[PDB]
């Protein structure tokens, strides 16, 4: 069971890796505490297939507060994924970075947020606008130090009406707690 | 500002959960079921719950109640709108709303939940547009979501350009037991199934009373629609300026506009029912239905629901036209008529038994509801004038539209 | 000789036709051409030179040669009068002081004996401000009815909206083509 | 045919209103 | 049983093998991996996490898992010791003060009973400054000859140039593969 799942996840075959990821997702959704296998799934993180990457990101987000120490092995992966040419991959990485409830992980994510703040992709712009608000809610001092308020203010005065609306909502949420 | 949107089951098991802000612990869902049971058992059950400092505002679906946790003073209306959009998306993706698909389509369900709402703020809700980015059987997101037109995907090509319209009428009548109708409102429903090539900009034109008055033709039959609810594709500014209905139709079936005006005309069906219920001996149902609608129109599938006694047994029906069946599950006499010509008069004489022993508690008087649906009948008299289908390439469209008249909240108060 | 190839080509559509794009600077000529060709309001700098494009509609390739309204480019319209079959004039109703200049330029261009087969094509441009006149006040001011042996047609098109472009194209096709 | 009223073709605009 | 499919696969090449990438931070590990995979000196930020790549050479897919030399990431190398077949250590001869730390880390990693089949792979990194020692002074300081039952091979590679990478790959292939 657990040993078999770990062996399957530590295999070099993508066909078994996908099945193991699906089984792990089902066990967590079925009500199984799969947080003990978070470090095992950490090795199988950088994958070309987008289907397994989403499941891994969801497991990390749902298994971030439980094992914050074991989450220290994902900053490099997030940094690498923050520059993917596909806008969807970058948006997913930005969403996962802001969803990670780690105090020692948000500090190193300031650079990717700054890089994605001026993203040309409207989906990337919206993802960065959401991530900035999430970081401010998690850490107001870090957000203020990063100087994201100026970028958010100029976001409303840019193109992409959906991105402008998202930036306005993030600014309202930040000012609501301000 | 929902903290975590979760999907429960009929036994209290959470089918799926997806936290968006994490401000509420996932263990608070355990008290949701007992709280709902206490509210229902004490009459305090409401769609918005409250577990201490966290509120559980959600609605009940076909098989599960979508409970979305929240902690701050989030917009309850926004939460309800997000829940409705999620239900519509699930219905579009999954033909059935039951636990059979929740445990079978988790791979796509999780992706849809993650993409739909981020940090409690939904961003994408178009099922047709969303079907091009998340599939259950990933390329870059389509430019429609980023572009202003998020309801008309570009590049759509069809062999023909046919748009099917559906002017669905809802005759709602609130007739009191004294014989007077209190709530008599008719709500128009313009549902169109646009299937063309490209992204045409429809120019809707009808015989509105306001438009006729503005143009100076306020002398013919003009629809006085009190409320007009345009769709997302319809430009609000164009309608506000000079009643210009200009919008880009989408690919598929969608609701463009929803008229709603009061009705001051005679009812299409007049029901004269009598209750000769003896005191624990017998009961009589002298029900007479008079069709006040036009004789040229036929009400297909007329279903006048007559609430019979709950404990009544051994019933006999003496009617004139239409199949009369008593459903023990519904506890009422179903006056089912296949075709009802306009001006027809159906007379019924019911006779059912009753136990000698009186019931322990009263059961109330359910209202009599008619299920008449007469197609090709426009009670409001509103007629479509024109539909300006304009495309950059240039093509000859073949628009189509049909008028269907049915009964909405057409219930008759019992005596 | 045999004309079987010509008949076969005409069975599926062979005629293309031509068109001209003239008018004052900032008169919506470049925006109108972009909308006709692409279908979007493209913002462009003033036409220092000229713009040449083609429009495919109704099986006819309507080649359009946009011409600016610069003072140094006003007398350069005679270069496009050679091998030209159509002529479309875009009016600027938002410039009361420039209306007289536009009318004088149209009269000067219409006073050429080489440009005789080009029918008149009046376009009511800038149909977005309340100061714009109707489809007859501008024609009455310009005296389009006084053009003997000239087939003119007044069409109002809104640059922001694009309404009436299809009607103008249909009228131009009906004037150029004398078949079913 | 179709229940609820046969579909009818729709016009393009109010030709009588110019 | 039948092993015809295995023989057919081996006739054209079936073995791939694995490899590890360990060493101190700023030791040329990321640059070395980029040169091995791509062939260019790619400038990268310090490896906060880890880098996983594969190298296709001599019909063997040499999968390389780069590991940084961070203090908090030094004890995280035990995660990569599971399902690991190779191990390559990159020395930093330009850091005299860090040489002792690197030797201690190598001794600590080599003192694990699970990592026994992984042969030693010493890479002479930073072979571009005059302060770099020879291929024996570093080995003598590290005492690579004192590793009983360990097959170690010292190879000097210049990050700017890339010389000696082919020799190191050939030595690794000869150590891993015991066939013609
Ligand atoms: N906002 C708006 N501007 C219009 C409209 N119609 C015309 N214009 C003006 O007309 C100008 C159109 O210029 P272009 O599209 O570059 O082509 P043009 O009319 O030949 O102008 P030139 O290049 O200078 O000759 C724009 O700069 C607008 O200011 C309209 O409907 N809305
Ligand atoms: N100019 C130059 N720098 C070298 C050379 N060899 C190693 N370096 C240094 O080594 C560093 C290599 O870092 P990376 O390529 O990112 O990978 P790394 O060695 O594992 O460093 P970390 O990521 O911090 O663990 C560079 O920043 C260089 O400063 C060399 O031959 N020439
Ligand atoms: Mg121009
Ligand atoms: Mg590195």
């Amino acid at each position: 069971e657990i040993f078999e799942l770990k062996a399957e996840l530590n295999s070099d075959k993508k066909e078994k890796k996908k099945e193991a990821v699906k089984k792990v997702i089902a066990s967590m959704t079925v009500g199984k505490d799969v947080s003990a296998l978070f470090p095992d799934v950490v090795n199988c993180m950088q994958t070309d297939n987008l289907e397994l990457k989403k499941l891994v990101y969801l497991y990390l987000m749902n298994y971030a507060k439980s094992q914050p120490d074991m989450a220290i092995m994902a900053v490099n992966t997030f940094v690498k994924d923050c520059e993917d040419p596909n806008p969807l991959i970058r948006a997913l990485a930005v969403r996962t970075m802001g969803c990670i409830r780690v105090d020692k992980i948000t500090e190193y994510l300031c650079e990717p947020l700054r890089k994605c703040l001026k993203d040309e992709d409207p989906y990337v712009r919206k993802t960065a606008a959401v991530c900035v608000a999430k970081l401010h809610d998690i850490n107001a001092q870090l957000v203020e130090d990063q100087g994201f308020l100026d970028t958010l203010k100029d976001l409303i005065s840019d193109s992409n009406p959906m991105v402008v609306a998202n930036a306005v909502a993030a600014l309202s949420e930040i000012a609501e707690s301000h | 500002s929902a903290s975590a949107v979760y999907v429960l089951d009929l036994k209290g098991k959470v089918l799926i959960c997806r936290n968006y802000r994490g401000d509420v612990d996932m263990s608070e869902v355990e008290h949701f079921m007992p709280i709902l049971m206490e509210k229902e058992e004490e009459g305090m059950l409401s769609p918005i719950l409250a577990h201490g400092g966290v509120r559980f505002m959600w609605i009940k679906h076909n098989n599960l109640y979508l409970v979305a946790t929240s902690k701050k003073n989030a917009c309850v209306s926004l939460v309800f709108s997000f829940l409705y959009k999620v239900v519509q998306v699930f219905s579009e993706y999954f033909k059935e709303l039951e636990e059979e698909s929740i445990r079978d389509n988790f791979v796509i369900i999780y992706e849809l939940l993650d993409e739909l709402m981020d940090f409690g703020y939904p961003q994408t809700t178009d099922s047709k547009i969303l079907q091009e980015y998340i599939t259950q059987e990933a390329p870059r997101p389509p430019a429609t979501v980023t572009n202003a037109v998020s309801w008309r995907s570009e590049g759509i090509k069809y062999r023909k350009n046919e748009v099917f319209l559906d002017v669905i009428e809802a005759v709602n009548l609130l007739v009191s037991a004294n014989g007077n109708v209190l709530r008599s409102e008719i709500v128009g429903s313009i549902k169109m199934r646009v299937f063309l090539s490209g992204m045409p900009e429809l120019r809707l034109g009808l015989n509105d009373k306001v438009l006729f008055d503005n143009t100076g033709r306020g002398k013919s039959k003009s629809v006085e629609l009190e409320d007009v609810k345009f769709h997302q594709c319809v430009r609000l500014s164009r309608f506000e300026n000079d009643r210009t209905i200009s919008f880009i139709p989408p690919d598929g079936e969608f609701e463009l506009m929803s008229y709603r005006l009061n009705t001051h005309v005679k009812p299409l069906i007049w029901i004269e029912s009598v209750i000769e219920k003896h005191s624990h001996s017998r009961i009589e149902y002298m029900v007479k239905a008079k069709s006040q609608f036009k004789r040229r129109s036929t009400a297909n599938n007329v279903e006048i629901h007559i609430p019979v006694p709950n404990d009544a047994d051994s019933p006999k029906f003496k009617t004139t036209v239409g199949s009369v069946k008593w459903v023990p599950e519904n506890s009422e006499i179903v006056w089912s008529v296949k075709s009802f010509p306009g001006g027809k008069e159906y007379l019924m004489r019911a006779h059912f038994g009753l136990p000698s022993v009186e019931a322990e508690d009263k059961e109330g008087k359910p209202p009599i509801s008619v299920k008449f649906e007469i197609p090709y009948f426009t009670t409001s008299g509103i007629q479509v004038r024109y539909l300006k289908i304009i495309e950059k390439s240039g093509y000859q469209a073949l628009p189509w539209v049909r008028y269907i008249t049915q009964n909405g909240d057409y219930q008759l108060r019992t005596q | 000789g045999n004309i079987f190839a010509n008949l076969f080509k005409g069975l599926f559509g062979k005629k293309e036709m031509r068109i001209l794009m003239v008018g004052l600077d900032a008169a919506g000529k470049t925006t109108i051409l972009y909308k006709l060709k692409l279908g979007e309001i493209v913002t462009t700098i003033p036409t220092i030179g000229f713009n040449v494009e083609t429009v495919e509609y109704k099986n006819i390739s309507f080649t359009v040669w946009d011409v600016g309204g610069q003072d140094k480019i006003r007398p350069l319209w005679r270069h496009y009068f050679q091998n030209t079959q159509g002529l479309i004039f875009v009016v600027d109703s938002n410039d009361r002081e420039r209306v007289n200049e536009a009318r004088e330029e149209l009269m000067r261009m219409l006073a050429e004996d080489e440009l005789r087969d080009a029918v008149l094509l009046v376009f009511a441009n800038k149909q977005d401000l309340p100061n714009a006149m109707n489809a007859a006040e501008i024609t009455d001011k310009l005296g389009l009815h006084s053009l003997r042996h000239r087939n003119w047609y007044i069409q109002a098109t809104c640059a922001t909206s694009g309404d009436g472009l299809y009607e103008g194209l249909d009228w131009l096709s009906n004037q150029l083509r004398n078949q079913k | 045919d179709r229940k609820g009223g046969s579909y009818s073709q729709a016009a393009g605009s109010d030709s009588a209103q110019s």
